[PDB]
């Protein structure tokens, strides 16, 4: 029931583990690889104004 | 009444310019260009002048 759906940037299948890294951690098969992966959203900042 | 400047550093900031170019003559302004985006230099710049001997 996520907002953010299951095929976001090269990955897919996006289901959470417990709460608090209630998510930041996610159990992800893999596109690229094939691979189970886990992700952190930091779903609080919002400014990254240098890729450099 | 101005100059562009360029093969430049993105670590090379305006005063390096500043110490270069005001002893030619007054330097009016200096803009080191990055992109909009980035926040990176572009390599270039830009010495704004204001008399045509300090220029040439």
């Amino acid at each position: 029931g996520k907002v953010i759906p299951s095929i976001v940037q090269d990955y897919f299948n996006l289901v959470p583990l417990n709460f608090n890294n209630k998510t930041t951690l996610f159990k992800v098969f893999s596109n690229y690889d094939g691979k189970a992966y886990v992700l952190k959203r930091l779903p609080n900042i919002d400014k990254s104004m240098n890729p450099n | 009444a101005s100059l562009y400047v360029g093969d430049l550093e993105p670590s090379v900031s305006e005063a390096h310019l500043y110490d270069i170019f005001s002893p030619i003559g007054s330097v009016s302004s200096i803009r080191v260009c990055r992109d909009a985006i980035t926040k990176t230099s572009l390599g270039y710049a830009y010495v704004n002048f204001n008399d045509h001997e300090a220029g040439r």
